[PDB]
């Protein structure tokens, strides 16, 4: 069927380039990484407790 | 009658879709404001120490004064 997984050189000239050169002389993806636990920890955990709450099952 | 499992698709979940986009740092924006910080930084810091230098020269002047000392 095909679907690719290189993108086949995403820089280019100038503008294409910097952003690419960016990501590498600091971080910018890292912190982008970083973002992603961050809101993670916020939303409500599913966690159940044993000898007090029970999972689920089946009949 | 006969019941069994029936088929239900609606909206079909969206079949491989892209969330991953560029958001907030577009590039050449990001150094205005990345060096733009750094020239604010030094000129911001630099005014304290000519500041310093005010309290420095009173300093030592205190030294020159007291010869009893």
């Amino acid at each position: 069927t095909y679907k690719y997984v290189n993108l086949r050189e995403p820089s280019m000239d100038m503008k294409s380039v910097t952003d690419r050169a960016a990501q590498t002389l600091l971080w910018t993806e890292l912190i982008r990484g970083l973002g992603m636990t961050l809101s993670y920890l916020f939303r409500e955990p599913a966690t159940i407790n044993y000898p007090f709450e029970k999972g689920p099952l089946s009949p | 009658x006969x019941x069994x499992x029936x088929x239900x698709x609606x909206x079909x979940x969206x079949x491989x879709x892209x969330x991953x986009x560029x958001x907030x740092x577009x590039g050449y924006s990001m150094f205005a404001v990345g060096i733009g910080a750094l020239l604010f930084g030094y000129w911001s810091m630099m005014k304290w120490n000519r500041e310093r230098r005010r309290l420095q020269i009173e300093d030592f002047e205190a030294r020159i004064a007291l010869m009893p000392l």
